[PDB]
Order: C-alpha cells, then structure tokens, then sequence
DNA sequence: AAGTCAAGTACTTACGCCTGGTC
DNA sequence: GAAAGTACTTGACTT
RNA sequence: AGACCAGGC
C-alpha cells in the first residue's frame, strides 16, 4: 500500500494485533493506526 | 585573380598538414612518453628499502635518455640505414642518478647506465629531426620515408593503433528473456577490475562482482551506502510520477522486511557473505571489514572518505536501467565511436616498461641482502658494477617483447598478441597505408554482423571506403585525412571553476531532485546538478574557444535524459571545423589571403576563435553545413573540405563518386599491392624481397590529396593507351590483350630483388 | 522527383500533429514508412522506365542488356537516369546518432532526401550526403557474401 | 610455483581426434601424387574436352 | 554490370589533358568538368567524346 | 524463409521460431463467427477488463476487490456472464496459491479472504495482489497472437501462432478437416508418420520453389523418406 | 526555445527575490544564504560594491573598480529545513539565531 | 537608480548550518515550526553532531511493544555528518542595508538508533590501516561531549554591526 | 514410500584449399 | 566471451 | 616435427 511514518519516516506493515484486532505500525519504532486503508490502482 | 570564398578554403589542408604530418600518432605519443611519462613513472618508485644493517636508504633523483655533461647526444649514434644493415638493434642508452648511503654515513651520487632502450624513428631524440638535403645524402637514407617505426634486430616492425572499449564509464544494455544489464569496468593503478548489475527477476535487481560471492539486494547494499530513510530513497531512483514506483518498490518492500537499517545488518551481511580473505594481516574484523569493502570493491573509481558520493551514483545508476525496464528502446547500444576510444603506443610501451622496472627492483633489493646477511666488512658499491652486470636485463626484456609481439604483465597480468606487425615494403603507398589504421581486440563474433557494418557515425571521422576484403571484414578501418587525437589535460581546475559559474556541491544540496533541469557531469559522475542550461554552455564555451583550455574539454546538452555533460578524458578522435556566427562566417575574406601570402601559418585561428574541433558525443548536438552557399543562418558550423571523408589510400581513384563502393573497396586492396619504385635510397638497400619498375609514369589525371601525400613524385605504374572493341576472342571475360614490339621496346618491365644470409659461428670447442 | 517530395512532406507534416487512416501496420510512424517507401519506389521506376524508352537505337548497353551479355536494364537505369532508396536490414538506414541520420541534417529526420535516397545518377555525380548512405548498402551486401 | 598452461601435451586421442589429425584430414583426406597447378587463360581455337 | 562510369570519363579528361600539355585535375565531388573538355577535343578535330 | 528455415526442418528439433497455423472456420463473413473463434482460443482478457483493482482492509476482514466492468465484454465477444471468471478466478487459487473462500454480490464484484515470519499475512497479500491481474480467464495457454487475414481471392480465414493445433482444432466454430500446421515433429505427434512425411515434403518444396530454379519433385520425396 | 524560456524566468525572478528581500526588512530573525566565487578580490588594499535595481526594473549585483558580476536566482527548494548554529572554541554551546528564508547564487559575466 | 549597500562581516566564531530531510514544510503560509528539547554530542574534526527530539505518549505511543523491547519512551535520536565547501555566506537584511556573515562548514541531519547497535548486540552475545577504518577506529574511541544548547539573541548583531 | 511429471547444471562443434614470411 | 542442443540428479502429487 | 602471421579463390 506503500505508507510512511511521521518521523522516523520508513514504512508502514500490517500487524496482527492480538484478539480480533488488525494494526499496522512502523518497524523498530513505537506507532499504530486507525485503519481505514484503501488503495486503488488502474 | 581576386581572392574568393570558394578558393582559400581548399587553401587550408596544406597549411595544416604542413605543420603536423600525415601521421602524428606514433610521434606525437612517443615524444610526449619520454619526457611527461618517464618522470612521473621514476617518481612512483624513487626509493629502494630494504630490511637488515642499521640504515639503508638509495634515492634516484633524475632519470634522463642519453644527454648529460658537455654532450648534446652520443658521440655516434648508429644511424637508420647502417643498424638495418648489420642486424644490431636501435637504441640510446638510459642515464640515471642515485643517491648512495652507507653506515660510513655518507651522502654522495653518480651517473650511470641501468640499460639500453629503443628509440622510433623520427622523434626529437633521433639523429633525423629536423633534416634537410645533403644530411641525408651524407647518412644515407631517403628523406620521403613516413618514419614512425621500430627498428630491432634485423628488420623492422611497427606498433599498431590498437581499439579499446569505453573504460570508465557507464553501459546498459538490454535482452530477450532474463532482462536488462548494464557493465562498469575500471582501472585504478595496479589493478582492473569489473562490475556487473543484473536484474534476475521480480523486478528486484541484484548486484554481481567476483569479490561478494552472491548477488546482494541492493536495497541493503544503498544501506551500506550510507542512507537510512527509504522513502528519500524511492524519491531518488524513481522520484515524482507515472509508473517508476511500483516495480522498485517490490525490492524496497522484502528487503527491509527481515532485515532493516543502514548500520546494523547492511555492513555484516555482506562481509560474512565475502569470499576470500587473501590470508595476511586480515583481522580487524568488525563491521570495519566492510568499511574497507565499501569503499574500495567495485565503483571504488568514486571513493574517496565520504558515503555519500558513491550512494546517489548507484542509485543514479539504478535509475536507468528502471527507465528501459519499463518499456524497451531507451537503451545504449555498443557500437559507434561516440562509445568507442583508441589508444596509441604511448600508453603501451610505459605499461611494458614500468613492469620490467619493477622486475628489477626487488631482485635489486634482494642482491645486497646477500652481503647484508654476510657477517663482515658492510658493502659501499656492488650496488653499481655488480648491478651493471645484473643490468641489461631491461634491454632483452624489451626487445624480445617488441619483437615477438607477446606481452607478459605481472600487473594486470595481460598477455596481448598481434600487437606488433612487419611493415611490409613494396610500393610507396602500401608503407604509408598500413600506418595511419585502425585495429581491433576481442569481441570474438565471427558469426556475428553487429560489429561489421558500417555505421553513419563514422562519417568523416574515418575512411568509409579502404578495408581488407577477406576474412576479417570492417573490422579493421582507417583514418581520414584530417584528424587529431585527443591527449589528456587535467582533472582539477574544472570543478572549482565549475562553481564559480553558479553550480553548486551535491553535499549541500537535498536529493530528493530529478526535478530541476539538468546537472552535469564530470566524466559520468554527477557533481553540481544546477539550474540556468543556457547560460552555462554558452559562456563554458565561449572560455574555451577564446582564452583557455582549447581543443579537448567539450560540452553538449542531453535532452531526454536529463543532464548535460562535460568530458575531459581524451584518447579520441578530433576533427576541425569552421564557426559561423549569426548568419556568415567568421573568416571573411581577407583574413585568409593575409594566411596564404607571407604569413599567420596555421594554430592562430584557434586563437582567434577561427576553426575548432569537435568530438564526443558534441557532434550530435551540432549543426554542419555542406558548402558557404547552403547557409541557412540556424546553423552553428560549416565544413571546409568535404572530399576529406575519404583515407588517404583511397584518394588515389579518379572520379570515386561516380562509381560505386564495392568498385572503390577492391582498389584500396588492390592499389598497395602495385610495384612503385619506392625510395631513394633504394639502390643501397639490401631487402628480403622486393620488385622494382623500370621506366615509372604519373597518372594522366592526378588529384588533390595524391600531391599533398607526395604520390606523383613516386608513382607506381604504365601510362599507356588502350581502345575498348570486341577483338581477339581469347579476351571473352576479364582477360586483356597486349601488343608486341610495344613490349619489345618494354613495357611495365620490372625487376626482383631478393637477399640470403648466412653466420659464421664459434662453438665452446 | 520534386512532386513527389512535397507530397510527403505533406504527409510527414501530418504526422505528429495530425490524424490519418492506418493500415494493419501495426503502431504508428511505420504507417507513412510503408507509404514513403511504396510512393518513392513508383516515382523513381517511373523515371527511368520513360529513360530507357526513348533512348536511341544501336548504342551498347541496351543491345548488351537486351540479349545475353551482362546486366539488366535495371542495372543501365542506375546509370542514366535515377537511382533510389538504398535499403538495408530490412528498412530505411537508421539513425546513426540520436533522431538523426547526419549531423548535417535538422533534428528529428523525417522528409525524404534525409534518409537513404538519392535522386542523382552515377554519371551526374553524387551529393556528399548521398554517397555514405550507398557506402552502407554497399559494405552491407559485401560482408554478407563473405 | 610460477605457471602451467601448456595446450599441445595432449599426446593420443588429439592426433586421432578428427579434422586435421587423422580421421578426417589424413585417412579421408589424402594426397594426390603426379599433379599440377597453375592460373587460366581462355581459347576459342580448343574443342571443347 | 560492374557498373563504374568514372573509368569511362577518364579517358577524355586524360585525352584532352595532353593536348593542352597540362596534367588534368580530378576529384571527388568536384573537379575538372567535363563539357569543356569536349570544345577543347572539337576545336582540334576531334569528336566531342571519345 | 530462406536457408535457416531449412535447417529448422533438416535439424527436425523440437521448438522453432514464430509456427504458425493455418485453420478454416466455416464460411466467408465478416461478423459473428469470424470475431467470435478470434475472442474464444488466446491469453487473458482478466488484466483488461478488470476496470479497478481494489485493496480494501476493514477491521478482522481481508478483502480483495475486484469489479468488472460489463462495457467490455459485450463488445469483445466471450461466452460466459460472471460465475465461469469465477471459477476462473478459483482456477487460479487452486494452481499457484490458495484454496480459501470466494464472493458474489454485484457488477462482478469477487472478494478473497486469507488468514494463517512474523506478519505475513501483509506479505502474503502483497504478492497475491500483484499476481491477480495476470491468470487466465478463457482461451488456450499457447498462443502468442492470432490475426484475420483475406484469404484467396475474396475469402476470409485466420492464421495462428502457437503449439496448440489439436485443442484448437477441436475448439468448436471452425472446421478442422482441412488444415495445416508447421514444425513437423509435432505433426508426427498428432497426425503421425505418412501424414507428417507428406507435410515435410510440402515444406521443403515450397520454400525452395520461390527464392530460384527448381529442385524437381525426385530428388525431395526421396530426402523425407529416407528420415520418415 | 531555448533563450525564451529561461529569459521569461529571469524577469520573473529578479522580480520575485527582491520582494522576499524586502518583504523581511525590519527585525524579526529571517535568514538567507548565498553563494560566491573564491578568492574575494574587490578594489582597495589598505591592510565592497553591492546589489541594485538596474534601469527598467532589470537588477545588476556589482563590485567596485571596474568590474561587474551579475547572477541571481535559486535551485529549487521548499524542503529544506535549515537554522545554523553557534559554536564557539567549543565552550558553552549552541546559540540558535532562528529558522531561514531564502537561497540566491551569484554568477560572474561579461 | 538607488542603492542597496552590502557588508562584510567578520569571524565571530563562524557557524555551523543544520538541515533535515525528514519534516518538511506545513504547505501553509506560515512555514516556520522547530524541533526541541536539544540534547547534543560532538566530537573534534569531524564532529558527527547527534540530534535528540522528544517522543509524546499522548499519540499512538503503542506502549505494550515498548516494555517488550525497549527502555524507547525516551527521546528519539538523530545523527549525521559534516561538510564543508568556500565561498558560501549568509544574508540578513536591516534598515535598507544588506548584512552579510559567512558560514563556513555544513552537515545534513538523519537519524539511527543507538536501541539498535545495543539490541543487535545483546541478541548475538547470549601497521597501516589508514582512510575509511582510521575514521571509525578513532571516531567512536573519541566522541564524548556535552552540549546545552540555549536560545537567545541581542548582541549577534550590535557585535558585527559596529566592526563598520 | 514408490511413481511421479517438471527443474538446474553440464557438455561437443560450428570453413573447402593454398602460398607466402617469421621463433 | 561464442549458441544450440542434449543428458543428467531433484521436487509437487498422488496413492 | 610442431609452430605462427600476412594474404590468395
Ligand atoms: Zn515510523
């Protein structure tokens, strides 16, 4: 989907978060997200 | 007869060519060897050290060819003619002084001989420079003779101009299944190495190099390179727009998911994926072993102390081969001259001398070790007659590898064959045609038609008509009639000037840039990146047509990919032009008569921004004009005279242009193997073999060039009449018919001269 | 030769900046290539087939074409009246530098004249930028046999 | 130490190897005894054989 | 077949050469034309060319 | 054409360049059949009609969006309505990735769900998202490109590139009575023998029949038999 | 179009910078940078000339005695954060004078 | 027609320039906003200046992979490295003069993390030698220094001002 | 756990004949 | 460095 | 004997 975060500035992956929950959080630094991602391609 | 436009421009060639020769290259490259190459080559190595006895120390200062003292040269240095005749070889002894120390502590010097070496005729160290008439008469030889030649032992060979791929630069070329390849290949001093970038598959790409074992992810390597932040990187490989992003974006994706940063992971991997260790002095290891790799392993021709250089010149150099990833097209192929340099002698014959040197050296080292491990009475000389007698080893190194034509480096370790060829006597032409050539090494490809054809780049920079039919098609060619080929100047004082015209330091500046305009480059890398193309050319060249750096150093403007570019690297060829500002030409007239009557000679053009050269990839940025009467006032160069597209060889055909180029092709084969009377000096000389004309006649019908080359005063052939009818019957299909007692009072009546030798030895009996 | 010049120039200035019927040609630009190659062939046969016609009885070549000797009067064509379209690979001499035969000609080359084609005889001579153009076919059809 | 690389030592099944060794060039490809050779030159006066 | 015009035309720039004593001049995409050597070989009795 | 054409045969290897086929349909027409049997037999129309792909995450769901646009496939002729790219799209789970769930609801609308090296049900889905606009939804999978040329006189007929001869032989629309196919080897895999010792004898004369002179009929028939 | 385009920037822009040159005037802290040749000649050696609007709204730079240098205008920003720092004989630390404003290059001429 | 007049300043212990990639402008009319807080190291020669921002527990902290790994709540870190080039000066304008102050060196401004190299660490555990590795053997055995930074200004100007 | 159809790496030949000089 | 083909040690997929 | 290079058709 191809995201960044403040700062740090790398990338954003999605991570299973625990009991029913879907995150996404930037690598080897503390964050999350809302959701609500959408991506669309033509 | 007034003086015309038309005329003074034919005028121009014999002013040129008067004062630079037919064939420069030989001579030029050795007269600027013996004294630029040879005194930066002893300056590499001005000490010897060796370890044993409290100090040692042996400094050579100066090394010179055989001038010193009171004496202009050697007393008598054999001449051509007689060194021909008894098989003894060509050379002037090498002067050299050192610097002796002692535990006697002293400090003192000397002149001595370390050896022998050969010397090209017609050079500024020969006894024929500058020599005129009865000179020659008195040293027997002729003074039409091209020189340029080696002569050793017995008879005489020649170096020939040997072609070169591009070296250090950037090549991409792409392929049917796999996908796209670009080739970076470099030498730094001692060593040449090679770097390949591929892209297997996925769209992510891999880098290739004999030194890391396999294939690395870029993305980690760009990490390595000293960048951290991704998307600065995504936003220099591909930057703003359209399509660029998704295919580099795979890669950037699954590298930094197992493993992600630019310190850590990046430098370790790669040194525990590294081969071999070469098992001395080898552990720091660290993340420093990677250090060292880093900066010295393939593109180490940047290098330097900084990560930051070498990082945006991979990533620039990923950029591309992204671009025709895409779509195809778009690419660099391999074959016009644009891409292609040659290199003379110059640099061949110090590659060989500089191996033999170093040979010396440490058997020179070890030769007093003995004495040194020797328990008494320490040693003040044998360092001089010991090594006199150790010496002459530089001679017969030398002169075997010159004859033979195998060159054995233990540098680059190169083995070069057919190098060295026979310059083959039999008329005037086939002498001065077999110089002035071009040859070609490797590229295999008998099978393939690629390299074979003749391309419309070449126009004017060779000739377009001689080639050798036979086996070996185009892929031996010639230069035209007017050229020069490009030496080296310097590489500092561009980029401290570069600045002061407005460009700016890439360190400063925040990459995230494909975006304004271009940048320019300084032989492929990437330095100022400014704004305001117009007047940077411009004024860049208005410096060099009028008050600095002349010839070489050209800038041409690159309109799709983005840059423009500034060369400095010579070995290429140059060829002249006249500027045509505004709407006419900038010689008018009586600028050229005040040339042809008493004065202005020729080079004063150039200082008054006249006539220029040319070169590089700045042809194509061009625009040349056929005649004066063409002119349509956008243009920014005329020719002088077009007829010079042809060689020299080839400028013996009367009317070429009305015939076709099959016809043209087999008489420049065909025209060398015709029997001249050769030289002068021709009656005193002893050949192998050789054929002889006895009553020889000018052509009937003559041309420019064969006079400017000195033909008619040497002509090779019959003038006779002949009627075209259908006679005879043994005629039929090309078969001639003669007439006796025409050839009873003689006709093309010749003569062979052939030779025999032979030794009387002595045995050990 | 002239008439058939502007004609296609008429047809190249409709190129980029303007729209036409293609053939099953494929893409685009090797439509007009198909068009400029069979207008350009017609014209410069046309020029010599009313050469040969006209030509006077007895002289050499025609009776040594006619019969058995040598050549064809194709070949006595080139000689007298015009030659034209020198084509090797398979299409017309491509570009050498970047969008250009010879740096002697304008950007983007296109009009006829520009590219491999000659409207000049052997016997009236040869313009310079017409002979490097017979230069390739020539090389071209020499290696090959080889 | 110094070097290796000598091709020719290959003493047995390269002299029968084929072309120039011995199938083809030598046993196949043998000489003609009591020949001659020399250029061309044409003659209408000679019946043709 | 072999097709060369340029030998053809050599002959009467060759021929016309010697009757005015002078060595003709002869090149590529220029040179010596060769209308003006057929009044020089009229003139003298000649046929035009050749 | 020329001589590496014969060596092409000579050699009787395996592959060979560009081999074409030679097929008739049922008539000589302009509409219909003609576009028909030319939109039924070649590649993917998935990555052309696919209008949008969509990547949509919505709390513990993973979807995959996929809307076809009906516009295309009613001008460019295939036979089906949605569920047959549905079992298309399913095809394509069961080769290369998964066999999990699949949905309908509108405008051609299908939905994939995937649930279980940390993470990798975001890596997962990255590559399954780039490799759905490619796999096939009808046609054979040979064919590099087919063209509808006038044949003979008047007529009208299709020549095709491609290994398939047999399948789309039997593909219905066309009659398959009288055909032809290069690259003989494979002939002799179908037809066999006799019928492929008659087709390499047609081969070699023809392309040998047009650069110059003549072979005669002798001296070929004897060349196939001797191999056949 | 070579020359047109990069004229119709160059009025444009030696309009534009001498807003932003005097759009900060009085004292708030607003900093620009520039960029000059070497070796700093000017006229006088006891042990400058300067910026202006040329005759119909054109703008010359200049130094004194008989010289001119002219050059104007900026590669392209809007990313750059910039502030430079105090340091001094590395005692103390760190005195900040605040934020930046513009980038201007000078090139010599004719 | 008029008259700008520029000056010259002197050394005044030069300058050093900061830049950073990662935040750029609020794309609003007002582009100024700063960093905080400070924090920096330094080193002579080549200085590597470390730069330290605070983190906020107020926005998608995500505390619970924090306490797993890392003691990170803490201020995020920034490094990079110095350059310098001639003949570039800064510009200030005061009354309808022009003032001018050199800048001298340059650095650029990118992050690492030092709960990298320690982690990387703590998970494995349980004669010549010039150029690249004589500018890493000495750099890390040589950097330790303390910087306060403070923010004032009334003298940085009346200073240079007066040297007319 | 046999029987299985499809994959990576490793091999021998690609021009008829002659006539000259050189180590 | 040739390119073209042919031959020889391992994995999904079943039963 | 085994080698080379140029070149011929
Ligand atoms: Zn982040």
């Amino acid at each position: 989907m191809l995201s960044f975060c403040p700062s740090c500035n790398n990338m954003l992956l999605i991570t299973s978060g625990d009991s029913g929950v879907y995150t996404l959080a930037c690598r080897s630094c503390p964050y999350e997200f809302p959701i609500e991602g959408i991506e669309i391609y033509d | 007869d007034e003086i015309n436009t038309a005329q003074d421009k034919w005028h121009l060639l014999p002013a040129f060519l008067k004062v630079k020769g037919l064939v420069k290259q030989h001579l030029d490259s050795f007269n600027y060897f013996v004294d630029t190459d040879l005194k930066k080559i002893i300056k590499a190595n001005q000490l010897i050290l060796s370890d044993v006895d409290p100090e040692f120390y042996l400094k050579y200062v100066d090394i010179r060819v055989g001038k010193k003292s009171s004496s202009s040269t050697k007393d008598y240095l054999t001449p051509p003619h007689e060194c021909r005749l008894r098989d003894m070889t060509y050379s002037a002894p090498i002067y050299v002084d050192i610097e002796y120390t002692r535990g006697r502590n002293i400090i003192m010097h000397k002149d001595v001989e370390i050896g022998r070496m050969p010397i090209m005729l017609r050079s500024n160290k020969c006894i024929l420079y500058d020599a005129d008439e009865s000179k020659m008469a008195k040293l027997n030889e002729c003074p039409l003779d091209p020189g340029g030649y080696f002569i050793v032992n017995g008879t005489e060979k020649v170096i020939l101009v040997q072609e070169q791929l591009s070296k250090n630069r950037i090549i991409v070329e792409a392929d049917e299944k796999k996908g796209i390849v670009q080739a970076s290949v470099t030498s730094s001093t001692h060593e040449r190495k090679s770097k390949t970038y591929v892209i297997t598959k996925n769209g992510k790409i891999y880098l290739k190099h004999n030194s890391i074992a396999e294939e690395i992810p870029i993305a980690i390597v760009l990490k390595a390179c000293g960048i951290l932040s991704d998307l600065e990187i995504m936003q220099l490989v591909c930057g703003n727009d359209s399509s660029y992003q998704d295919i580099f974006a795979v890669n950037l994706e699954e590298s930094s998911k197992l493993d992600i940063y630019t310190q850590q992971q990046a430098l370790e991997y790669i040194g525990a994926k590294v081969k071999t260790m070469r098992r001395q002095k080898l552990t720091i290891l660290q993340e420093g072993i990677e250090a060292i790799a880093t900066t010295v392993i393939a593109h180490l021709t940047v290098e330097a102390l900084d990560f930051r250089e070498k990082a945006l010149y991979i990533a620039m150099m990923t950029r591309r081969v992204v671009m025709a990833m895409y779509n195809p097209k778009m690419i660099d192929d391999r074959d016009y001259v644009g891409n292609k340099r040659l290199e003379l002698a110059g640099q061949l014959i110090s590659l060989l001398f500089e191996d033999l040197f170093k040979k010396f050296n440490n058997d020179f080292k070890l030769s007093i070790d003995k004495v040194l491990k020797k328990p008494n009475r320490a040693m003040e000389y044998d360092a001089l007659l010991s090594i006199n007698v150790h010496s002459n080893n530089i001679t017969s190194g030398l002169n075997r590898a010159i004859s033979t034509g195998n060159w054995s480096l233990k540098r680059f370790k190169m083995e070069r064959a057919g190098v060295t060829h026979v310059l083959s006597r039999l008329s005037y032409i086939s002498a001065l045609g077999m110089m002035t050539r071009i040859s070609s090494q490797f590229e295999k490809s008998r099978k393939v038609s690629g390299p074979r054809a003749l391309q419309p780049s070449q126009f004017g920079m060779l000739c377009t008509a001689d080639t050798p039919e036979g086996e070996a098609c185009g892929l031996v060619k010639n230069l035209a009639l007017m050229t020069h080929i490009t030496t080296d100047d310097e590489e500092e004082p561009i980029k401290k000037l570069c600045y002061v015209l407005g460009v700016e330091d890439i360190t400063l500046i925040d990459s995230a840039s494909l975006h304004l305009n271009y940048g320019v480059y300084l032989n492929g890398t990437l330095i100022g990146s400014i704004r305001f193309p117009t007047k940077f050319v411009t004024q860049f060249r208005h410096l060099r047509r009028t008050g600095k750096v002349s010839e070489f150093i050209s800038i041409y403007s690159n309109s799709h990919q983005m840059a423009v570019h500034i060369a400095t690297d010579g070995g290429r060829i140059c060829r002249p032009l006249i500027i045509v500002s505004d709407g006419q030409s900038r010689v008018k007239d009586i600028h050229l008569r005040k040339l042809l009557d008493g004065e202005l000679d020729f080079d004063d053009f150039l200082k008054l921004g006249l006539v220029e050269y040319l070169d590089v990839n700045e042809e194509n940025d061009s625009y040349i004009a056929l005649y004066e009467k063409d002119i349509v006032p956008s243009m920014t160069h005329l020719e002088i005279e077009p007829f010079t597209i042809l060689g020299a060889v080839a400028g013996l055909i009367p009317y070429p242009h009305h015939n076709q180029s099959p016809r043209n092709t087999y008489q420049c084969a065909m025209g060398k193997q015709a029997i001249g009377a050769i030289a002068y000096n021709q009656f005193k000389r002893i050949d192998t073999l050789l054929y002889l004309m006895t009553y020889p006649q000018q052509p009937m019908v003559k041309t420019k060039t064969i006079e400017l080359i000195d033909y008619d005063k040497l002509p090779a052939g019959q003038n006779a009449t002949v009627a075209v009818m259908s006679y005879s019957g043994y005629d039929i299909e090309d078969a001639l018919v003669l007439n006796k007692s025409s050839i009873d009072r003689g006709f093309g009546r010749c003569e062979t001269r052939r030779k025999t030798t032979t030794v009387l030895k002595r045995y050990a009996n | 030769v002239e008439i058939a010049y502007h004609k296609c120039d008429e047809l190249i200035t409709l190129f980029n900046k303007g729209e036409l019927e293609t053939q099953p040609g494929c893409n685009e630009e090797q439509t007009l290539e198909a068009k400029i190659g069979g207008l350009l062939s017609k014209v410069r046969e046309e020029v010599g087939d009313v050469c040969i016609n006209e030509l006077d009885n007895w002289n050499a070549p025609l009776i040594m074409a006619t019969c058995g000797s040598k050549g064809s009067t194709l070949n006595v064509s080139q000689m007298v009246a015009v030659v034209g379209q020198q084509i090797i690979s398979g299409n017309r001499v491509p570009d050498g530098f970047q969008d250009r035969s010879l740096p002697h000609f304008p950007k983007n080359s296109k009009t006829p004249q520009s590219k491999g084609f000659v409207r000049n005889s052997f016997f009236s001579g040869l313009s310079p930028p017409e002979f490097l153009f017979h230069a390739i076919s020539g090389r071209e059809g020499l290696v090959d046999t080889a | 130490n110094g070097g290796g690389k000598v091709k020719p030592i290959r003493g047995f099944c390269q002299r029968l190897k084929g072309k120039q060794g011995r199938f083809r060039g030598n046993l196949s490809g043998k000489r003609v005894d009591f020949s001659g050779r020399t250029v061309i030159s044409p003659d209408p006066n000679l019946s043709i054989d | 077949s072999r097709m060369t015009v340029g030998k053809m035309i050599e002959l009467i720039s060759g021929k016309a050469g010697v009757l005015n004593g002078t060595l003709e001049y002869g090149t590529c995409f220029g040179g010596s034309k060769l209308e003006d050597m057929s009044k020089i070989l009229v003139d003298q009795g000649f046929n035009y060319s050749g | 054409l020329g001589v590496p054409r014969i060596k092409e045969i000579i050699n009787a290897s395996k592959v060979i360049s560009t081999p074409i086929i030679n097929a008739v349909l049922v008539n000589d027409n302009d509409e219909r059949a003609a576009r028909v049997v030319k939109g039924r037999v070649e590649k993917t129309l998935l990555s052309d009609v696919a209008f949008y792909v969509q990547d949509v995450y919505k709390d513990n769901l993973s979807f995959i969006q996929v809307r076809i646009d009906l516009g295309t496939i009613d001008k460019l002729q295939l036979e089906l309505t949605i569920e047959d790219i549905a079992v298309a799209i399913t095809r394509a789970s069961k080769l290369k990735i998964q066999a999990s769930d699949v949905n309908i609801i509108g405008k051609d609308r299908i939905a994939i769900n995937v649930f279980p090296s940390e993470n990798d049900v975001f890596y997962r889905m990255q590559q399954l998202r780039r490799a759905l606009p490619d796999v096939v939804v009808k046609g054979l999978p040979d064919i590099s490109r087919a063209v509808i040329n006038i044949r003979d006189d008047g007529k009208r007929e299709l020549l095709v590139e491609g290994y398939g001869l047999r399948d789309v032989m039997c593909t219905d629309g066309v009659i398959g009575s009288r055909t032809t196919t290069n690259h003989v080897l494979e002939v002799f895999s179908v037809l066999g023998i006799e019928a492929a010792r008659y087709s390499i004898i047609r081969e070699i004369n023809y392309t040998m029949s047009n650069h110059g002179m003549s072979v005669d009929p002798r001296h070929i028939q004897l060349l196939g038999d001797v191999m056949t | 179009k070579e020359a047109a385009a990069e004229l119709e920037l160059l009025n444009a822009d030696h309009q534009h910078i001498l807003r932003k040159l005097k759009k900060m005037n009085n004292k708030p802290e607003r900093f620009m940078v520039f960029q000059l040749p070497t070796r700093l000649p000017a006229f006088e050696r006891p042990a400058v000339g300067s910026i202006r609007v040329h005759k119909s709204g054109k703008l010359s730079v200049k130094i004194g005695n008989v010289v001119m240098d002219i050059g104007k205008g900026a590669e392209t920003t809007f990313l750059q954060d910039v502030i430079a720092l105090s340091i001094a004989d590395d005692a103390s630390s760190a005195e900040l004078l605040g934020r930046v404003d513009g980038k201007i290059v000078v090139t010599p001429q004719i | 027609i008029e008259e700008f007049p520029l000056k010259i300043s002197g050394e005044e212990e030069s300058l050093h320039v900061f830049q950073y990639a990662n935040r750029p402008r609020l794309v609003g009319r007002k582009p100024a906003e700063h960093p905080f807080i400070s924090a920096a190291r330094y080193k002579p020669k080549s200085h590597l200046w470390e730069i330290d921002i605070p983190l906020d527990e107020q926005a998608f902290y995500n505390k619970d992979k924090a306490e797993s790994e890392w003691n990170g709540v803490n201020v995020q870190t920034l490094k990079g490295v110095g350059v310098e080039n001639n003949g570039q000066y800064a510009a200030f304008v005061k009354d309808m003069q022009v003032y001018l102050v050199p800048i001298e060196r340059v650095a650029q401004l990118k992050p690492f993390f030092k709960y990298i190299d320690d982690a990387n660490v703590t998970r494995k555990q349980e004669n010549r030698l010039t150029g690249s590795l004589l500018a890493h053997k000495v750099a890390d055995e040589e950097a330790n220094i303390e910087l306060t930074w403070a923010e004032g200004t009334f003298e940085q100007f009346k200073d240079t001002i007066v040297k007319e």
